[PDB]
RNA sequence: GCUUGAGUCUCGUAGAGGGGGGUAGAAUUCCAGGUGUAGCGGUGAAAUGCGUAGAGAUCUGGAGGAAUACCGGUGGCGAAGGCGGCCCCCUGGACGAAGACUGACGCUCAGGUGCGAAAGCGUGGGGAGCAAACAGGAUUAGAUACCCUGGUAGUCCACGCCGUAAACGAUGUCGACUUGGAGGUUGUGCCCUUGAGGCGUGGCUUCCGGAGCUAACGCGUUAAGUCGACCGCCUGGGGAGUA
């Protein structure tokens, strides 16, 4: 279906979750995987093995469309991302670049304040 | 009269009338008895960044001497005028000639 | 240095990603460290240099 | 940030993301805007680098 | 502060002769010369409260030199507060 | 009278000093749209919350507000509070070089006057994020808390008020003298520069230490050493900085 051969692997690593979402070079997702939905809700779905999980299961689920060679990008810092992209290389993708796309302003909104834990 | 830099970016698709403005605006300074010092035009050159995307633009170093009312008209007509776009006007430092 | 328009220079003094390096690395005293990172962000505007990799 | 793909490679093993982002900027920005613990991390941080 | 041109001309009008640049009626001038061109910087602004500070100080430095020179010469004190308009 | 105190003039230097105006780039939120699909978010774990009315992720376009990464440094400037993108305008001070000029014009200062973080108050705007109050979820014996999800005043602008802080080097101001070492920052002179030069002379500042002082701790040419001038303040704890 529709062919597209060459896509991104936009992965957004966060301190709870890692969360990889196959798209094309044009921005339009082709299939998602979170590490929470892959089974093991809470202290475990933020793991480098959860985010490799997460990321067998979206190089499954595009299979329709042949994909071959592919960008990585990468947001936010986490136990996962590493560990994602290594699993997209074991799946037979030609892994072309890896930009990290981390959001960093440039001294702009307030952070919140939290935790006196 | 003191000594002024102005580069200025001009829209690519109105390169064309980029030496009558010049003209225009060196004709403004002196109207006001200043004097302009160096005149570049660097060509269109490409943008480190997009901007209302619009990449490549034609890039004018000027380095004028003038009172600072010429200066000041000069920055309103660089407002208003939709060809140019990223006016930077700048110090004394006192007059130069060279090319970079 | 004292110049912005000779962006080979400030490219030399700036990292891969657009940012400023500190003078703890590149020697430069710290009056051409002022004047250097002054004209790194007077180039910035005028889009000679970027202000990242991500535009 | 990017790494063209190699002709011949099986890992990039890209240190782009260390040299700059991911260690101390983003975890720096999670948390409250003071002056105030800066100021003193700060002298802190330049107290303890000494011989 | 003020002009090459104008401190000239303060010094021209005042001393001795040039180079006569520190006799009190000079550096009253001057400070007066200085007091008025930022009255009207402060009428504007009017919260720029650190410019202010360095005002006070030349009216409180002017004052001083007036008191000087009334305590010394009183018809240079005469001529002088005459001539410049001060003292209302 | 005189110049060694104080000040003026000439020429430069460095600077987040102040006030007004403009602009730029990242990011957060919101709105509209494309792809896409079952979760997202959160935590020690959870739940409240958001989500098949299509969230989260992702791309495009727009709006708006605040703050200005990297440089950034026991770095700088300011009397103190404090001041951090870039550009213009108005403006204050400091420091240095040689020379000229005034000629004690100086120092401190009760009352007085001014400036004075933050929170707060008044009027009128603005309102993205954050967030007292508040609400819900947890935790707990209880939880009017810490943690989570929301969230109003407020934070932002204009003008006025308040008038305080661990407003702190817990060290009043001004001046003089008294062994050193390593730095930082900003001037400048001289001398094969024949480096990543050498040798000096100022301004501000950091660390360590000598004599001396100190109850000790420590201070130590930026003194808490050795002196002088003037001011402020103290006199056991509480009651009470209260009536």
């Amino acid at each position: 279906r529709k062919q597209v051969s060459d896509g991104v692997a936009h992965i957004h690593a966060s301190f709870n979750n890692t969360i990889v979402t196959i798209t094309d070079r044009q921005g339009n997702a082709l299939g998602w995987a979170t590490a929470g939905g892959s089974g093991f809700r809470g202290s475990r779905k933020s793991t480098p093995f959860a985010a490799q999980v997460a990321a067998e299961r979206c190089a499954d689920a595009v299979k329709e469309y042949g994909i071959k060679n592919l960008e990585v990008m990468v947001k936010g810092p986490g136990p996962g991302r590493e560990s994602t992209i290594r699993a997209l290389n074991a799946a037979g993708f030609r892994i072309t670049n890896i930009t990290d796309v981390t959001p960093i302003p440039h001294n702009g909104c307030r952070p919140p304040k939290k935790r006196r834990v | 009269m003191r000594h002024y830099e102005i580069v200025f970016m001009v829209h690519p698709d109105q390169s064309e009338q980029v030496p009558g403005m010049i003209e225009r605006y060196t004709a403004a300074i002196t109207g006001a008895e200043g004097k302009i010092h160096r005149l570049e035009d660097w060509g269109r050159r490409q943008l480190a960044y997009p901007i209302n995307k619009l990449h490549k633009a034609h890039y004018v170093l000027m380095n004028v001497e003038a009172p600072q009312e010429v200066i000041d008209e000069l920055e309103t007509t660089f407002r208003f005028n939709d060809a140019v776009i990223r006016s930077m006007v700048m110090r004394t430092k006192h007059a130069v000639t060279e090319a970079s | 240095e004292i110049d912005y328009k000779d962006i080979a220079t400030l490219k030399n003094y700036i990292t891969e990603s657009g940012k400023i390096v500190p003078s703890r690395i590149t020697g430069t005293r710290a009056k051409y460290q002022r004047q250097l990172a002054r004209a790194i962000k007077r180039a910035r505007y005028l889009s000679l240099l970027p202000y990242t990799d991500r535009h | 940030i990017k790494v063209r793909e190699n002709e011949p490679f099986d890992v990039a093993l890209r240190r782009f993301k260390r040299s700059c982002e991911k260690a101390g900027v983003l975890a720096e920005v999670r948390r409250r805007e003071f002056y105030e613990k800066p100021t003193t991390e700060r002298k802190r941080a330049k107290a303890s680098a000494v011989k | 502060s003020l002009s090459t041109e104008a401190t000239a001309k303060i010094v021209s009008e005042f001393g001795r002769d040039a180079n006569d640049t520190g006799s009190t009626e000079v550096q009253v001038a001057l400070l007066t010369a200085q007091i008025n061109h930022l009255q009207g910087h402060f009428a504007e602004h009017k919260k720029d409260h650190h410019s202010r500070r360095g005002l006070l100080r030349m009216v409180s430095q002017r004052r001083k030199l007036l008191d000087y020179l009334k305590r010394k010469d009183v018809a240079r004190y005469t001529q002088l507060i005459e001539r410049l308009g001060l003292r209302r």
